[PDB]
């Protein structure tokens, strides 16, 4: 056993940490980068997902 | 414990164990780690 | 061998031709490691009457 | 000796993360060394939709 979850998004709002900088957000004006996680993209053998 | 098929190296000296299988660890770290002598034997055959 | 050993057998080929396909201008600054294919090579072959 | 390039079509919002190893330029991969069981498989593996 290894076990994979996956549906929340956590209705935090505790803990909001951090590590990387403002080098960051996506293009134009105002900061949402606020996805949490919808299903997966995962590879296989040998070069593909 | 006693010594009758136990065998030794080379110059008085009895035994203990075992082990079993194939291919690519034990002669897998000469390509990588362990060493080598020389040139004699001996056991019985009873 | 049956449908999931061929599978990958298949499979480590291509990911084996993937890796060592030019191995003696590749892995060239090690020495060791040339011998520890070149053993693998003539072992692997059945000899003869 | 120059080597032509050949281009075929695929629609825009296709994954991009597809093409970073070895894929299949057809866009479904297929191949003889695809059976084990019945032998007409190797139509349905590459046409069947």
């Amino acid at each position: 056993t290894f076990i994979m979850p996956m549906g929340v998004f956590q209705a935090n709002s505790m803990d909001r940490y951090t590590r990387h900088a403002g080098d960051f957000s996506t293009v134009s004006e105002q900061d949402p980068r606020q996805f949490p996680p919808q299903g997966i993209f995962f590879y296989n053998k040998d070069g593909i997902l | 414990m006693v010594s009758r098929i136990t065998h030794t190296n080379t110059r008085g000296r009895q035994v203990d164990g075992v082990l079993v299988t194939t291919a690519t660890l034990k002669r897998q770290l000469l390509q990588g780690i362990l060493q080598i002598d020389d040139t004699a034997a001996d056991v019985p055959v009873t | 061998l049956n449908r999931v050993a061929r599978a990958a057998l298949l499979s480590d080929l291509k990911r084996r031709v993937c890796a060592d396909m030019f191995f003696m201008t590749r892995h060239a600054r090690e020495p060791r490691l040339i011998s520890a294919y070149l053993s693998d090579m003539v072992s692997c072959t059945q000899p003869s009457v | 000796q120059a080597s032509v390039c050949e281009f075929v079509a695929m629609p825009v919002s296709t994954d991009l993360q597809y093409f970073r190893t070895a894929c299949n330029p057809r866009g479904r991969a297929s191949g003889m060394l695809y059976m084990g069981d019945r032998d007409a498989d190797i139509e349905a593996i590459m046409f069947d939709h």
